[PDB]
RNA sequence: GUGGGAGAGGGUGGUGGAAUUCCCGGAGUAGCGGUGAAAUGCGCAGAUACCGGGAGGAACGCCGAUGGCGAAGGCAGCCACCUGGUCCACCCGUGACGCUGAGGCGCGAAAGCGUGGGGAGCAAACCGGAUUAGAUACCCGGGUAGUCCACGCCCUAAACGAUGCGCGCUAGGUCUCUGGGUCUCCUGGGGGCCGAAGCUAACGCGUUAAGCGCGCCGCCUGGGGAGUACGGCCGCAAGGC
């Protein structure tokens, strides 16, 4: 109900899961996927077939607004954050470019137990 | 800091002779002057610790000059530390 | 008195009137701390490489002085107090040393 | 692959404002380059990065940037 | 003395962007998170993910190094003020003024204590969920003291180079920081690696000595008991010598 037909697409990509969602070209969302939206609930989120039926599941909901252009968005790295720019491309959604704008602090915050 | 213009002003006041440069009295003098800079540095700024061994060694020296003109002639001693008003 | 170094960076969106009264400002500050300019460069209009103030762009000054070295904290915080004034960095003068040479 | 001194002309390294130049020794990123890449010395890299550290707050070099591959 | 030089040396103020958290709005549906799998947790009062705006605190990515400074602890954004140490060139000045150093005094990471703040993230104790034979733990979700600042205590350490300081002497090669120089190099002062003579029980050290010597201080004399008991000094206490 919005006729956007073109727009970015960010996929936030973690060991635990890879979310897609796709947005205008001022940046508000449009639809959106991930693991837990298609059947799979565990671990299995942070697979790459997972993150490739998420990045096909929000392209076929960008169908419905009639999305052509994609300009693509990635944060992180996880399982699958590859599985899922390649999936995208070949979406019929013509892919504009891609970026990685996965953000690095200055030092600024102490990390968990884990990350040290 | 310590301009060279004030150090020339100090080095010609307690020269034993025009082109003394070294002399026991010109040290003294000298080491005295830079021992004021820094205390008065040290009243305020009382948290900098670094900057306060730097001044014990200035004392130490200055001493160490002193203790040797009493030795040697205990009249310039005098006439040196009535200048700079120590002790 | 050594020798500094001004760069001051303000709204690129002043018509002449803010623009002239923000500089003369600028100039009525330096008499009051003692800095004799000894050049001026003005180069405006400059692209910047992230957003300040939400503003794309910056107006560029440049004035090197010759001031007593007391009181240059004391004008850095004169000078951003200003609303139009953004970005305000002294710097102590350097010789060019040259790389390549 | 060249080396930025290498390409490059006689140069004020202490100069903060000519981002031109400056900009040749920063990466894709808003990163500085090591010096492998630059071709700098010792002395010539520790004024370069002070350097480009004031234009970075000058807004005219940038902290951080977006890369466009992967 | 003079003239130069490098630096996360220190203190004070100021200041910049990235990121986390939280708040506000826009937009947007059904889960996010997390693990070897999971569950507590959070989510229809609309989270996660996206854009914008705002607040707050703490830490400084790349440069960045096997690097530099410091007596040691230890010191990383940037700017400025105050400031310390040190190194080189000149061969100018004083004329042994030197070295060590029982006491004393001052410094002394982190943790802890007091008063008052501050409190985003992290996180003892503790609250939960798992795992397990059991979980008083590693893994997960929360979370107070505290970490930060000011002022005053505390005086411990693998406070490590497990090597006290200063000097003189005794093959070099090579990597490096920073000066000077007649600038394939020479000559200093630091920081590394090989290695002559030699030392060492061996590993290894070897112009930065653990070599040859000299001066002075500290300290050692089998393990457990035990850095404990007593006493003393110090401390608000914990506790230290
Ligand atoms: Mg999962
Ligand atoms: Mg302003
Ligand atoms: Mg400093
Ligand atoms: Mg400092
Ligand atoms: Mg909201
Ligand atoms: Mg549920
Ligand atoms: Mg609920
Ligand atoms: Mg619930
Ligand atoms: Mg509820
Ligand atoms: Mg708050
Ligand atoms: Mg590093
Ligand atoms: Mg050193
Ligand atoms: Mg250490
Ligand atoms: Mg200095
Ligand atoms: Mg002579
Ligand atoms: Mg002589
Ligand atoms: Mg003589
Ligand atoms: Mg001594
Ligand atoms: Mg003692
Ligand atoms: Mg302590
Ligand atoms: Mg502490
Ligand atoms: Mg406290
Ligand atoms: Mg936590
Ligand atoms: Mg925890
Ligand atoms: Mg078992
Ligand atoms: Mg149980
Ligand atoms: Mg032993
Ligand atoms: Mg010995
Ligand atoms: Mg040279
Ligand atoms: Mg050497
Ligand atoms: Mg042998
Ligand atoms: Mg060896
Ligand atoms: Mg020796
Ligand atoms: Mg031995
Ligand atoms: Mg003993
Ligand atoms: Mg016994
Ligand atoms: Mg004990
Ligand atoms: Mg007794
Ligand atoms: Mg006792
Ligand atoms: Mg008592
Ligand atoms: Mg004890």
């Amino acid at each position: 109900k919005r006729q956007v037909a073109s727009g970015r697409a960010y996929i936030h990509a973690s060991y635990n899961n890879t979310i897609v969602t796709i947005t205008d070209p001022d940046g508000n969302p449009i639809t959106w996927s991930s693991g837990g939206v298609i059947g799979y609930k565990g671990s299995r989120k942070g697979t790459p077939y997972a993150a490739q039926l998420a990045a096909l599941d929000a392209a076929k909901k960008a169908m419905a607004y009639g999305m052509q252009s994609v300009d693509v968005i990635v944060r992180g790295t996880g399982a699958g954050r590859e599985q899922a720019i390649r999936a995208l491309q070949a979406s019929g959604l013509q892919v504009k470019s891609i970026v990685d704008d996965t953000p690095v602090p200055h030092n600024g915050c102490r990390p968990k137990k884990k990350f040290r | 800091p310590i301009t060279k213009e004030e150090k020339q002003k100090v080095i010609q006041e307690f020269a034993r002779f025009p082109g003394d440069t070294g002399s026991t009295e010109v040290q003294v003098a000298l080491l005295t002057l830079r021992i004021n800079r820094l205390s008065e540095h040290l009243k305020v700024h009382k948290k900098d610790h670094h900057s306060h061994r730097g001044l014990l060694m200035m004392v130490g020296q200055r001493r160490r000059l002193l203790r040797y003109l009493q030795r040697e002639d205990p009249e310039r001693y005098r006439a040196l530390i009535e200048k700079l008003g120590i002790r | 008195m050594r020798r500094y170094e001004v760069n001051i960076v303000l709204n690129p969106n002043l018509d002449q009137s803010q623009l002239a009264l923000e500089k003369e400002i600028i100039q009525r500050a330096l008499e009051n701390y003692g800095a004799r300019v000894e050049k001026v460069e003005e180069l405006g209009l400059r692209r910047l490489a992230y957003p300040i103030a939400k503003d794309p762009q910056g107006y560029f000054l440049w004035y090197q002085v010759e001031m007593p070295e007391d009181r240059v904290n004391d004008l850095a915080r004169e000078l951003r107090i200003r609303d139009n004034v953004r970005r305000v960095m002294v710097v102590k003068s350097q010789e060019p040393f040259l790389a390549n040479a | 692959k060249a080396k930025v001194k290498a390409t490059l002309g006689e140069f004020d390294l202490r100069d903060y404002r000519n981002v031109e130049v400056l900009k040749r020794f920063l990466s894709e990123t808003g990163k500085i380059l090591p010096r492998r890449r630059t071709g700098l010395s010792a002395k010539e890299q520790r004024i370069l990065a002070k350097t480009i550290k004031r234009a970075r707050i000058l807004g005219l070099l940038p902290f951080t940037e977006k890369l466009v591959r992967k």
